[PDB]
């Protein structure tokens, strides 16, 4: 009974930034989802396309555990049909998304008196991200018709902005850690199941 | 077929103890969380307590935290709620429900059990006249316990315009109602208009003459 | 401090569509799942909608949950109403700080008759009761539909929080409703003020009645 690596994805010292969001493929294991609902510690827990209860009796080709960090009042944007700074230039979710969104408050870890600027997000981009698309470009956002040649001034803006996480911030300003599970059903081996593990 | 059956409710005067118990059937009891949801009469629903499906974690509302203890015997398919140091506001119907993970979906609801916390003893009511200014007079049946009470009009003959309104459980835990009859303006001055109250538990009968 | 707040009563015709709102007070609705429970008088609640828009096996197509991303609110919607649907409807969700919060509830009345303003009658304390060093004002409401009102008391223009005792409306035998509200007072306060007022709200229209001690 290979136990899927959810201890490594959720309980993880360092998380990525949202524009540069982590991904962790999951295959060839038995996925105990019971811990993830029975927890009750997470502030956001909603799945799309499938009821969570009937997931132990389910099998999939691969699970994709995207894991990143955003400020409190941005978790609403991790959902189908959502818009805003994060959902368009950092991490977009498709309309037909089939998976779960899980997030918990991490101000006791990702903040620091003075401000933990370690985490970033994307301010400007040529256009919106396609679903599940990543953008790690540090190209200086040309905000005029005059090119910037790789340094910022007027009409030139380093597109990555920071997060001033302080433990006194408002909740809508405090850091949260989001884990976006994506479920995959290909005409394929389907090598990940939950508790009902009588087939191998 | 799922069914939940709560027992162990009733009346208890404040500061007392009482133990509820809810019997599960038709589902894997060891596979669900179990919660108590109460509902004060005429008021809304309020969650009370939830217990993980081994009995490891327990949660409550701040209202009852420290005074109510939740438990469960998975083998005996039963959920319990030890209610000690009760108050008047704890008066409600206490349902037991299946929820199922922890995040919602209170699937099934038992029929409930009544829990009344009142420091009131059986007492006969004081009766007062309404004394109108088509007119409308009546009687005020104040501070009696328990329900029910009976109100006749004009020794039982008059029954045309009578409207006996329902009682209130006042702050003192003592019921109180009023019953009125609309009558012709020129029917006053020449009509007895007695009201007859009978409180069967207290066994006190009171007839009250209502006059302008 | 994450309250769910829904209106007190809505109403519609035998066939119609009707929508009950449920808006979060402090915290995001759609940060967690939102359920909807139907409760007919005296009966246990039953689940019409779970997991945001979802309905259990047995619930008709007429019920449909949804979540407004704009107003931070969910909404139950009943297309093609049926008199059997007349009940109270509670919304419910979960939040990590206040676990398992519930809505206020909303009475959905399926209109079998025309709406009717309430007949309100107010009585001052009796001469007898004033002798007994007590004083109770009796406000009597009847002949209103649908079955929900809101009773407020005004001390001479001003609100009164203490002393008020009000019955939940109950059906009389014309399918209309009737309720009573009592102001438990003291003979000092009764004789003090120039007048006391009983104000009953019902589907917008408010009816007021007022008495004065002097005689
Ligand atoms: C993150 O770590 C915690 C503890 O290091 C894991 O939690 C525990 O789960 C066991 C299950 O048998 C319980 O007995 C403990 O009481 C739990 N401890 C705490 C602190 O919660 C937790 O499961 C880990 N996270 C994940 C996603 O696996």
């Amino acid at each position: 009974t290979n136990l899927c690596p959810f201890g490594e994805v959720f309980n993880a010292t360092r998380f990525a930034s949202v524009y540069a969001w982590n991904r962790k493929r999951i295959s060839n294991c038995v996925a105990d989802y019971s811990v993830l609902y029975n927890s009750a510690s997470f502030s956001t827990f909603k799945c799309y396309g499938v009821s969570p209860t009937k997931l132990n009796d389910l099998c999939f080709t691969n699970v994709y555990a995207d894991s990143f960090v955003i400020r409190g009042d941005e978790v609403r944007q991790i959902a189908p049909g959502q818009t805003g700074k994060i959902a368009d230039y950092n991490y977009k979710l498709p309309d037909d998304f089939t998976g779960c969104v899980i997030a918990w408050n991490s101000n006791n870890l990702d903040s620091k008196v003075g401000g933990n600027y370690n985490y970033l997000y994307r301010l400007f981009r040529k256009s919106n991200l396609k679903p599940f698309e990543r953008d790690i470009s540090t190209e200086i956002y040309q905000a005029g018709s005059t090119p910037c040649n790789g340094v910022e001034g007027f009409n030139c803006y380093f597109p990555l902005q920071s997060y001033g996480f302080q433990p006194t911030n408002g909740v809508g300003y405090q850091p949260y850690r989001v884990v976006v599970l994506s479920f995959e059903l290909l005409h394929a081996p389907a090598t990940v199941c939950g508790p009902k593990k009588s087939t191998n | 077929e799922v069914q939940l059956v709560e027992s162990g409710g009733g009346l208890v005067q404040p500061g007392g103890s009482l133990r509820l118990s809810c019997a599960a059937s038709g589902f894997t009891f060891s596979s669900y969380w179990m919660s108590w949801v109460r509902q004060a009469p005429g008021k809304g629903l309020e969650w009370v307590a939830n217990i993980k499906q081994d009995g490891s974690e327990k949660y409550y509302v701040d209202s009852v935290k420290g005074r109510f203890t939740i438990s469960r015997d998975n083998a005996k398919n039963s959920l319990y709620l030890q209610m000690n140091s009760l108050r008047a506001e704890d008066t409600a119907v206490y349902y037991c429900t299946r929820a199922g993970w922890v995040r919602g979906a209170f699937d099934i609801w038992g029929q409930g059990t009544m829990v009344t916390v009142s420091s009131a003893s059986t007492k006969g009511p004081s009766v007062f006249p309404l004394a109108p200014s088509t007119a409308a007079l009546g009687c005020l049946v104040k501070d009696y316990f328990p329900e029910p009470v009976t109100v006749s009009w004009n020794s039982g003959a008059l029954t045309s315009g009578v409207h006996t309104f329902p009682a209130v459980l006042q702050s003192s835990g003592l019921y109180s109602l009023s019953s009125v009859v609309t009558v012709p303006s020129s029917s006053l001055g020449t009509q007895t208009y007695i009201c007859n109250v009978n409180h069967k538990p207290s066994n006190t009968k009171v007839d009250k003459r209502v006059e302008p | 401090n994450f309250m769910l707040t829904q209106p007190h009563s809505v109403s519609e015709s035998p066939g119609k569509t009707v929508t009950i709102s449920c808006t979060g007070s402090s915290g995001s609705i759609a940060s967690n799942y939102v359920q909807w429970y139907q409760q007919r008088p005296g009966s246990a609640p039953t689940t019409v909608i779970y997991e945001d828009n979802q309905r259990p096996s047995g619930v008709p197509d007429r019920f449909s949950g949804s979540i407004d991303s704009s107003s931070n609110s969910a909404s139950l919607t009943i297309s093609g109403l049926k008199t059997e649907d007349e009940a109270d409807y509670y919304c419910q969700s979960y939040d990590s700080s206040n676990l398992w919060v519930f809505g206020g509830g909303t009475k959905l009345t399926v209109l079998g008759q025309p709406k009717a303003a309430p007949s309100v009658t107010l009585f001052p304390p009796s001469s007898e009761e004033l002798q007994a060093n007590k004083a109770t004002l009796v406000c009597l409401i009847s002949d209103f539909y649908p079955g929900a009102v809101t009773v407020a008391w005004k001390a001479d223009s001003s609100p009164v929080k203490a002393g008020v005792e009000t019955t939940t409306p109950s059906k009389q035998s014309n399918n209309k409703y009737a309720a009573s509200s009592y102001l438990s007072l003291t003979p000092e306060q009764w004789k003090s003020h120039r007048s006391y007022s009983c104000q009953v709200t019902h589907e917008g229209s408010t009816v007021e009645k007022t008495v004065a001690p002097t005689e």
